[PDB]
């Protein structure tokens, strides 16, 4: 029963490794830098 | 009639460099791994 110690991970590796999306995963600077109102505003 | 001597010599046709040689004797004159076995789930699996 070397599949039932698969599945297993499998579940657990899916919670561990998943991505978060459009939320807390919030950025710092120089990842929201808008590089069009800085040239606007250098010109 | 060209048998000569016993030899059966009758059946035979009757009728750079340019080296000139003799006639009737010629001389100059697929599968990739699964998991399992692959060592992992195999040192894991904390639930």
């Amino acid at each position: 029963a070397q599949q039932q110690l698969n599945k297993q991970r499998q579940d657990f590796e899916r919670v561990r490794l998943r991505p978060e999306q459009l939320s807390n995963i919030i950025h710092d600077e120089s990842d929201t830098i808008s590089f069009r109102s800085n040239l606007l505003k250098n010109f | 009639x060209x048998x000569x001597x016993g030899r059966x010599x009758x059946x035979x046709p009757x009728x750079x460099x340019t080296x000139x040689v003799t006639x009737l004797x010629x001389x100059x004159x697929r599968x990739y791994l699964r998991f399992h076995x692959x060592x992992y789930x195999x040192x894991x699996x904390x639930x």
